[PDB]
RNA sequence: GACCCUUAAC
RNA sequence: CGCGGGGUGGAGCAGCCCGGUAGCUCGUCGGGCUAGGAACCCGAAGGUCGUCGGUUCAAAUCCGGCCCCCGCAACCA
RNA sequence: GGUGAAAUUCUUGGAUUUAUUGAAGACUAACUACUGCGAAAGCAUUUGCCAAGGACGUUUUCAUUAAUCAAGAACGAAAGUUAGGGGAUCGAAGAUGAUCAGAUACCGUCGUAGUCUUAACCAUAAACUAUGCCGACUAGGGAUCGGGUGGUGUUUUUUUAAUGACCCACUCGGCACCUUACGAGAAAUCAAAGUCUUUGGGUUCUGGGGGGAGUAUGGUCGCAAGGCUGAAACUUAAAGGAAUU
RNA sequence: UGACAUUGUGAAGAGACAUAGAGGGCUACCUUUAUAGUUUCU
């Protein structure tokens, strides 16, 4: 798929990734 | 691969050109990419030329003339047909028809 | 779409020509020819007193047809009323304006196009912001294509602008203005102070706006018919 | 957070104002306590052509 | 309104979606070099006569 | 001698205004546009209603004493097309044909030096 | 103006 | 174990300004489009209306029973 | 009004349209170019002020003070982010119509956030010439922007008593410009992408099959958005470039 | 919010009293005036 759009899939996953690990953090 | 030396632009020691808006579909392209057209035109359409000239309040005239500068993007430019694709080796061609 | 009005009456006559008569309007002494048109207003009903339904009121004119010569056809004279007598109005310079085809003829690539505008005051207390406009021109036996200014010559050519037209108009009345407009004077005094510069083509005054009148004065106005 | 004896907007098992608190501008003292005469209410956004 | 006649002087090419009118330059009957571009429906030819159920028409193209 | 007005032809796509008023501009006599003789939107921007418009502008300003009118032609101009619609020739054309006299045409499209911004978008209209 | 898809099966 | 609505084709709705002996949509089927699917076009079938009993002016709509879908009240010592 | 065609929408209460004292905000058209400037990003109304700069010219001066550069630093489009001012226009988000199986898309009409000043932040773009910088040399030919030089060249106040603007010839610097061209290249093509198996002028950065993956157990910067740095397991016989038909 | 009252002069097509065209698929709201006379929308 697009690049453009995998990178935008990467980072809200990056992003659910940073907040899911700050509330065991 | 490379389409042309000039990268489809006007564009060499500037880095920027401001936008101007395609007048058919009001795309912004770059003013030095744009295939401006100037049109000078008659404003009666030569066709009713005579028959505004024979009803005229004055003999002889001037019967001005309407000038528009049109810009249009690339899509609209070929779509129009204001420019075609052309051949490979004729595409270096910059003089007008 | 004659029929597809969805709603205009929710509830569900009288000729306006029969009410409104013809008025002569005319121009000032400055310009040659005086009778310049005819103008409409609603009868003399006591709610409107025609006659100040007419004051506030602009006709623009072509200096062709206000001065009988096709020499002045791209310039267009804006008059405005001033007073009545009598279906006989009377009017005063207004404002004058280039029209659209000769300023777009003039304006073509390859040369420079050199703007100037002053807001000086008239010495009959009129202000007026007066444009001019230049081109530098190719020179006879010129064999580069372009003929462009130097940016310098642009502010050298557009400095002996301002000053001839703030000199001329500062130190002549609103009506002394407009007769030395017409025979075009101010373009020709410009042509030679700019010849030094560069050669400058095309060198006419474009619009002359009037940004305020001063006091009426009655006889000012009736000096120009009497 | 007052009593209905204090205050229109006292009173409730919860904290709530309970009725507009856009009150009329021909109101009587006693009654203009909240948004007096207000045109308008929220979050402003954008401009008010000033 | 009473109609027009019409004679045509130049016929200049079949035009439409599939080319089944034609564009021809026509010349009023009375009051001549008053010229007029018409389209026909069916087969037209050099020096034929039209009729016109409105005259101050001109359509240059059909598309 | 002469009594004036002035055509002032406002030709859009899908309207065209021809509609006469007097010297002064401020006094409008038969505002007809070519939305009122034809039944579709679609079939407004033809010339033919161009026209229609035009013939009964003449008709009405010919019974109020209006004999010639100067033309004023005008696109829409400011941050839109810009060039006159199709019907702009015919409500000309019609005007002159009607045993009205012309004078002084002039196209007075406002023209902005550096407009707000167009609609449409940076990619434009995409269709 | 609208117009999506296409064998596991030598 | 009180008070209320509702049950009509496979599915969703029309008899609720008291009556066209049941109609409209989706679904299904047939044909046509297309090199088969789809989308599209043209046609067809489908329920005596939950069951039983009451006036007999086309009565079963509106009446009284049982079943089913649910909904609200189920507190103050 | 709007469109392919419509519809949403506005119109007694007058829409749209016509025409001089009008409150705003943004933008600088046309001139405008194979033109100019800047380190890039970028920069286009006038005038004033303020410092700066390249090129040219110099029989001025200093005298190797230089080139390129880990670390380190300034600037850095757009979008975005705190904060007060402005908010005209257009318009991520947010409701009608066509598609119908939709259309939370493309098209209409609106419309919030969003392009000015900050302690201000952010530091990324196909930030592209996808060509690091400095230096030398190697073919042709015209044009143009600056600046100089030479032609009693042509034309110009008060007409042939300062000059300017043009024309030819040079020259320095710059933006560029006509070829499968000696040479180079896989070719496209290349005034450098040549002087490279006849391999070395100086120097910085980067890459080593495709994917996983620019994905952190980490660190660091950032208000955040995110930036910078950056794997492995595992899995693949290709992935890819330029031509040809 | 309206009326009246402390509210002191004039002007304007005074919804003015009897004899009057049209626009509408001779016919009682729509610029009107010839014949004494206190009032307008404001």
């Amino acid at each position: 798929m697009r690049a453009k759009w995998r990178k935008k899939r990467t980072r809200r996953l990056k992003r659910k990734r940073r907040k899911v690990r700050a509330r065991s953090k | 691969p490379k389409k042309r030396a000039s990268n489809g632009r006007n564009k060499k020691g500037r880095g920027h050109v401001k936008p101007v808006r395609c007048v058919n579909c009001s795309k912004s392209i770059p003013k030095d990419k744009a295939i401006k057209r100037m049109a000078i035109r008659n404003i009666v359409e030569a066709a009713a030329v005579r028959d505004l000239s024979e009803a005229s309040v004055y003999p002889e005239y001037a019967l001005p003339k309407t000038y528009n500068k049109l810009h249009y993007c690339v899509s609209c430019a070929i779509h129009a047909r204001i420019v075609r694709v052309r051949s490979r080796e004729d595409r270096k061609n910059r003089a007008p028809p | 779409a004659v029929g597809k009005n969805k709603r205009l009456s929710k509830g569900k006559v009288v000729d306006p020509f029969t009410r409104k008569e013809w008025f002569d309007i005319k121009a000032p002494s400055t310009f040659e020819n005086r009778n310049v048109g005819k103008t409409l207003v609603n009868k003399s009903t006591g709610l409107k007193s025609a006659s100040d339904a007419l004051k506030g009121r602009v006709v623009e004119v072509c200096l062709a047809d206000l001065q009988g010569s096709e020499d002045h056809s791209f310039r267009k004279i804006k008059l405005r009323v001033d007073e009545v007598q009598g279906k006989n109005l009377l009017t005063n310079f207004h404002g004058m304006d280039f029209t659209t085809d000769k300023l777009r003829s003039m304006v073509r690539k390859w040369q420079t196009l050199i703007e100037a505008n002053v807001t000086v005051k008239t010495s009959d207390d009129y202000v007026l912001r007066i444009f001019a406009i230049a081109f530098t021109r190719k020179q006879a036996n010129q064999v580069k294509r372009h003929s462009y200014a130097q940016s310098s010559h642009i502010r050298a050519i557009r400095k002996v602008i301002s000053e001839i037209l703030t000199k001329e108009v500062q130190g002549s009345t609103l009506a002394q203005l407009t007769s030395k407009l017409i025979p075009e004077v101010i373009n020709k005094e410009i042509e030679n102070a700019t010849k030094d510069i560069f050669p400058l083509q095309n060198i006419h005054v474009r619009k002359v706006k009037l940004l305020k009148q001063p006091k009426f004065d009655v006889g000012a106005l009736m000096a120009l018919h009497g | 957070a007052m009593n209905p004896v204090d205050h229109p907007h006292g009173g409730g098992n919860h904290q709530h104002i309970g009725k507009a608190s856009t009150i009329s501008r021909g109101a009587v003292s006693g009654q203009k306590a909240g948004l007096i005469a207000a045109r308008r209410t929220g979050l402003l956004r954008g401009s008010q052509k000033t | 309104t009473p109609v027009t006649l019409a004679k045509v002087i130049k016929v200049l090419g079949r035009t439409g979606s599939r080319g089944g009118v034609t564009q021809v330059r026509v010349e009023f009957l009375e009051d001549t070099s008053r010229t007029i571009v018409r389209n026909v429906k069916g087969p037209v030819r050099e020096n034929d006569i039209l009729v016109l159920m409105e005259s101050e028409r001109e359509a240059r193209r059909l598309r | 001698s002469q009594v004036f007005g002035v055509a002032r032809i406002y030709a859009s796509f899908n309207d065209t205004f021809v509609h006469v008023t007097d010297l002064s501009g401020k006094e409008t006599i038969a505002r007809v546009t070519g939305g009122m003789k034809v039944k579709a939107d679609r079939d407004e921007s033809s010339p033919y209603a161009a026209m229609l418009a035009a013939q009964d502008v003449a008709a009405k300003c010919k019974e109020v004493g209006i004999t010639a009118v100067h033309v004023k032609i005008r696109a829409t101009g400011g941050t839109r097309t810009k060039t006159p619609g199709p019907g702009g020739q015919a409500a000309l054309r019609a005007l002159a044909r009607s045993g009205l006299r012309i004078g002084r045409i002039e196209d007075v499209t406002p023209v902005p030096s550096d407009s707000t911004r167009k609609k449409g978008g940076r990619r434009g209209r995409r269709l």
